[PDB]
């Protein structure tokens, strides 16, 4: 359960799991997450920007 | 008398019999009422 | 004059003849839940989310369509009306897809908010859901019809406001679907408004897709200049 | 990232009436613009009008 | 359980807006009568009959037939599409020469309707929803047909064949294959739904006019 | 004053050609007393006809049992500028029901004369008969009878030496059980989908084409001329109070002689089954359950069917309802869960889909009952299904949702142990 450095995971096929719902950005108590998204070239719902300010994060 | 079934003419109805009878009936009808316009989209 | 007296939760209110239960509740400040009723559209009465109890009446009535009668005491928060709301919300959510993270109407969903405020907090639906194929109606309105709740707001708006009768329903029962039945674009100068009236993410803005969430946006109240209507 | 320099970019205050907000603004020395409240006017709804005998309110589908 | 028929139309070389369809002049006279049956402000009321007539002229309803009906009645095509997809007697796909509809609702299922269904299935070599290779028969399962007393029963091209045994439906099928029309009605010789050996009612001659007329009339 | 009911004399019946053994044609109908002194009834006025219908105690023959005199008087308001219409409901959708088909194919002239008499009573200009689409030969026979009535001057211009103009039109449906509901029938006539409208407004205010209308069952319309000729007191002589007259019964299922028969109203169910249907297959002891009033009425077991009468109030007291008086009997050799699931599947296939409770909830109940048939569920799901049915009932636009919820409720109420036994067997053999 230990929480360390953040990571973005993907599916076994190699496609990223993130679908740019912005729930993590919404809940972040420190406003440490910045997200920008757009439809991908194949129409998928994916992020174009996903930044975490680690000096604002409270982990 | 009773033993005879008397509904066999429905055995000789075609595809168009209903609409043919409607066409025959058309001349017996009273003139239809009118709402005042051609259609609700008019 | 011709005003009649009715009661909302025992509070007297004078209304014009022909006023429905929903507007009588509106006059006191209570907003009845709704999915198919719109002020600017014709009354439909199919979503049954506006069911409310009349005192000394065994059957709940549809507030959006039922004219109020003199001396009626509308019980907006009685147990019967709350149970009716919960049942209707359960039925609406039984086949709804679990698309909230990927649905553009996430934080702006009347289905979500009315489920949180008037529905239950869990499901007892142990079956499989239905899925329908999407329709193409042009490059402005993105269509995902699995999210459709069949409120028929889009059909009524297209027929009555836009003057375009290309939208409708096909099939019967659970597989009745809202669309055109032929490949055809719903293209009119007022076509985008069906995005606003649709309570769910079935109809969304295509150029706006996936770009922002409602809680992020800052709202500036302004005026259009694309024509002289203002 | 999006950067700003004015400290009042996120300041929004809530008031019960227009008069209270006006009094707050005047006592704080802020020039203000007041916009009158917009209330949706009451409407005449009639379910039976959908099935009209001669008027155009008759619907073609439901 | 599931429907299995689509409610969206995709254009096909044999089913497209340019598919040739029109009404025969006699059918046009019939359309005039049907329209005359209604008040001269509401002509959309003739959508269901005229559409049906189109099927009676074509055996099924191509999208061009729906478009022609909408044009004739000056109604939007989408309303005709709604009507055509709402009512189950409309064939939006081509159907066989003899459409066999077998009722499997509970009153008919109680009196062994599955035996009739399987007998038809074996005789025709097709499944529940398929059509024969020679385009002669289509088998279809339907709900109650209003002949529950005469169960089991089937409906073939407007004719009710009732009180069927598997042998009865095989004779009906191969008589249709032979070329002539089997006589409709129940089998087993009960003459339209009285008790088979009972005859417990309508035994004495019926009373004529004025039998029980009240005084002052 | 009478205490026992169920021995109706042959000369005392209304539908004397129920079995089609006489001539259904104009001459044959006139032989049996049809179109006799119709001019007198026409000239006696609408008020007299309405009063005779009121004193007759005639209730809704469609299945709901509403007093017909009250509705036909609801139509008795002064003219407003719009035409007035009578709509005869000939949809015949309920499984187990075949009476209207028989009284349309074999006695159309009583239906036409009832159309004329009811139209005079309500002041209607014309009658629209919505026949079931599958009943093609019945519709053709009705059209032939209407042509004969036109030729003899019985309907149409002046209709008699009476001075009243009345038209009778026949419109065919296309395979829709929901189109039997009166408002959905009105919508179907107008060329739309057979989706019911909300009430109010009632048809007497806004009906077909937006005009004042009354929708009446075929049997209700057809018994009216006989009621006027013989008097309402004669009709009220049969049956108990508030359940008066005679009724057509369709006995089907596991009986030796399934049949349609007209009999006095408050006949015992067992007496009717034995006297006319030849008894239950395998004897009365072999009986398992009975659906008394069509697929929309809850089932009752043998203990209830032993000494229950066949009318509105007694069957409501037995928690069923008279419905359409369509008796479907099942012996102890049939899977009752399978039969109820088949009925629920029918209701799933017949719902119009307009309102969410009926649409989604009936689909849900169909899936749950399909799982129940195999025992693939858990005992805790029975109460959940009961709650689902309650959530459907009383919350829909029309009564199709109620008609789907009631059979499930009856099956649960009377055979919960069988459902639990099936669940235990499936769990045992699946582990
Ligand atoms: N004959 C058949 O094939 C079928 C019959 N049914 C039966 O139909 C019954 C339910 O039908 P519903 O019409 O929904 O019942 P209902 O009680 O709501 O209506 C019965 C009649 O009484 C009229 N009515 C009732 N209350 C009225 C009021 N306050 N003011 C004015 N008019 C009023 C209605 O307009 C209607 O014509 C069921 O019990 C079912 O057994 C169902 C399916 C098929
Ligand atoms: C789903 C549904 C289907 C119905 N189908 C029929 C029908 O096929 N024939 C009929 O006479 N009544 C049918 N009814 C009942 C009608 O509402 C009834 O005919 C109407 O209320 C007036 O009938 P009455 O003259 O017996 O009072 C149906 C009701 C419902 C809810
Ligand atoms: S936006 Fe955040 S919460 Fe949503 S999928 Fe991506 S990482 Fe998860
Ligand atoms: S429409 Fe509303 S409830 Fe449905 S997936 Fe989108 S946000 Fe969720
Ligand atoms: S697409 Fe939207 S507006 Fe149209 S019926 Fe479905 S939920 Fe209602
Ligand atoms: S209850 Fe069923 S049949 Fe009746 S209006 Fe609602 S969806 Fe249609
Ligand atoms: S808001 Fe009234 S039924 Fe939908
Ligand atoms: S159940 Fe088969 S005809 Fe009615
Ligand atoms: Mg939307």
């Amino acid at each position: 359960r230990f929480r360390g450095e953040h990571a973005l995971r993907r599916y076994p096929s190699g496609e990223e799991r993130c679908i740019a719902c912005k729930l993590c950005e919404a809940v972040c108590p420190a406003q440490a997450i910045t997200i920008e998204a757009e439809p991908r070239a194949d129409g998928s719902r994916r992020t174009t920007r996903y930044d975490i300010d680690m000096t604002k994060c409270i982990y | 008398d009773n033993s005879t079934y008397r509904n066999l003419q429905h055995h000789e109805y075609s595809t168009y019999t209903f609409l043919d009878l409607n066409v025959e009936l058309s001349k017996f009808r009273m003139p239809q009422p009118s709402s005042g316009r051609q259609s609700p989209r008019h | 004059s011709n005003l009649i007296e009715v009661f909302v939760d025992g509070q007297s209110v004078m209304v014009e003849p022909g006023t429905t239960v929903l507007q009588a509740c509106e006059k006191v400040g209570m907003q009845i839940p709704r999915f198919c009723y719109h002020e600017r559209l014709s009354v439909a009465g199919n979503c049954r989310m506006c069911l409310v109890e009349i005192e000394k009446a065994p059957k709940v009535v549809a507030a959006c369509a039922m004219p109020v009668m003199k001396g009626w005491n509308i019980l907006t928060n009685s147990e019967k009306s709350k149970k009716a709301r919960e049942g209707v919300m359960e039925f609406l959510l039984a086949n709804h897809p679990l698309d909230c993270p990927i649905c553009d109407q996430g934080g702006e969903c009347d289905l979500q908010d009315q489920s949180m405020m008037f529905g239950s907090d869990r499901s007892r639906f142990l079956e499989g859901k239905r899925a329908v194929e999407d329709k193409n109606i042009g490059p402005l309105v993105k269509t995902i019809m699995t999210r459709c709740i069949q409120c028929t707001r889009c059909i009524r708006f297209a027929s009555e406001i836009a003057g375009v009768d290309d939208l409708g329903t096909t099939g019967r029962g659970n597989d009745m679907q809202v669309g055109t039945y032929i490949e055809k674009m719903f293209m009119s100068e007022l076509s985008g408004n069906i995005i606003d009236i649709c309570p769910v993410g079935a109809l969304t803005s295509k150029p706006y897709a996936f770009t922002a969430r409602p809680w992020e946006t800052r709202k500036t109240e302004s005026i259009d200049v694309m024509d002289a209507v203002g | 990232w999006s950067s700003t320099a004015d400290p009042l970019s996120n300041l929004v205050l809530t008031f019960s009436t227009k008069e209270d907000a006006v009094a707050f603004a005047e006592k704080n020395g802020w020039s203000f613009d007041v916009e009158e409240r917009k209330v949706p006017k009451p409407k005449s709804k009639s379910y039976g009008a959908n099935f009209s005998w001669n008027k155009r309110t008759r619907v073609s589908t439901k | 359980g599931a429907g299995g028929a689509l409610f969206v139309h995709r254009d096909t070389p044999e089913n497209n807006p340019d598919t040739p369809f029109d009404f025969t002049p006699e059918n046009y006279k019939r359309i005039e009568a049907i329209v005359k049956n209604y008040p001269e402000g509401h002509k959309a009321a003739a959508v269901l009959p005229v559409l049906d007539l189109a099927q009676r002229q074509n055996g099924w309803l191509p999208i061009s037939a729906m478009n022609k009906v909408a044009e004739i009645l000056q109604v939007p095509p989408m309303r005709v599409y709604e009507v055509a997809t709402f009512y189950t007697m409309y064939n939006r796909k081509p159907v066989g020469k003899y459409h066999i509809q077998v009722c499997t609702t509970t009153p008919c299922m109680l009196r062994n309707s599955d035996s009739i269904l399987e007998a038809i299935q074996k005789k025709l070599g097709i499944k529940v929803g398929e059509t024969t290779p020679d385009k002669l028969f289509t088998l279809i399962e339907v709900e109650c047909l209003g002949a529950c007393v005469n169960a089991p029963m089937v409906q073939i091209n407007d004719n009710y064949y009732e009180d069927l045994t598997p042998k009865d439906i095989e004779e009906i099928i191969d008589e249709l294959k032979a070329g002539k029309i089997p006589k409709p009605g129940p089998r087993s010789g009960r003459f339209s739904c009285e008790p088979a050996g009972g005859l417990t009612s309508l035994t004495e001659p019926p009373k004529g006019p004025g039998f029980g007329v009240q005084a002052g009339l | 004053k009478k205490t026992s009911f169920g021995s109706l004399k042959d000369e005392d019946r209304i539908f004397t050609n129920l079995y089609g053994r006489h001539d259904w044609r104009l001459k044959g109908a006139q032989s049996r007393g049809d179109w006799y002194k119709t001019k007198e009834i026409l000239l006696k006025g609408p008020d007299w006809i309405l009063g005779e219908v009121k004193t007759s105690g005639l209730r809704g023959r469609g299945g709901a049992g509403f007093p017909t005199g009250l509705k036909w008087s609801f139509m008795n308001k002064p003219s407003d500028g719009r035409p007035k219409y009578l709509v005869v409901n000939a949809d015949e959708g309920e499984p187990g029901t075949c009476k209207d088909r028989e009284i349309i194919r074999h006695d159309p002239h009583k239906l036409v004369e009832g159309c004329l008499v009811g139209g005079r009573a309500m002041g209607a200009r014309a009658a629209y008969i919505y026949i079931r689409g599958e009943f093609y030969n019945e519709a053709s026979n009705l059209q032939v009878a209407i042509r004969e009535a036109y030729e003899a001057g019985l309907i149409g211009k002046n209709a008699c030496g009476s001075g009243y103009d009345f038209d009778v039109f026949v419109v065919r449906g296309a395979g829709a059980y929901i189109c039997g509901e009166e408002t959905a029938l009105i919508e179907s006539i107008e060329g739309k989908q057979g989706k019911p409208r909300l009430k109010p407004p009632f048809p007497a205010d806004v009906g077909v084409f937006g005009c004042p209308t009354t929708v009446a069952n075929v049997e209700t319309v057809a018994v009216s001329p006989t009621i006027c000729r013989r008097g309402g007191a004669w009709f009220a002589s049969f049956g108990r109070e508030r359940n008066s007259g005679t009724k057509l019964f369709n006995i089907s299922g596991h009986v030796n002689h399934p049949c349609t028969v007209e009999e006095e109203m408050s006949v015992p169910l067992k007496e009717l089954i034995e006297k006319h249907a030849g008894g239950v297959i395998g004897g009365w002891d072999n009986l398992l359950a009975v659906i008394p009033g069509g697929s929309s009425t809850p089932l009752i077991p043998k203990s209830v069917c032993e000494t229950v009468l066949m009318d509105f109030d007694a069957l409501v007291q037995a928690q069923t309802g008279l419905g359409t008086a369509a008796v479907i009997v099942m012996d102890r050799s049939t899977d009752i869960v399978k039969a109820i699931a088949r009925l629920i599947e029918f209701y799933k296939h017949e719902s119009c889909g307009q309102c969410t409770p009926c649409r989604e909830g009936v689909d849900w109940m169909n899936k749950v009952m399909a799982r129940f048939v195999k025992g693939d569920a858990r005992p805790a799901e029975i109460d959940s299904l009961w709650e689902i049915s309650k959530q459907i009932e009383g919350h829909t636009i029309c009564a199709l949702g109620d008609g789907a919820a009631w059979p499930v409720q009856g099956l649960i109420r009377h055979f919960r142990p069988e459902l639990e036994e099936r669940m235990q067997q499936f769990a045992l053999q699946h582990q």
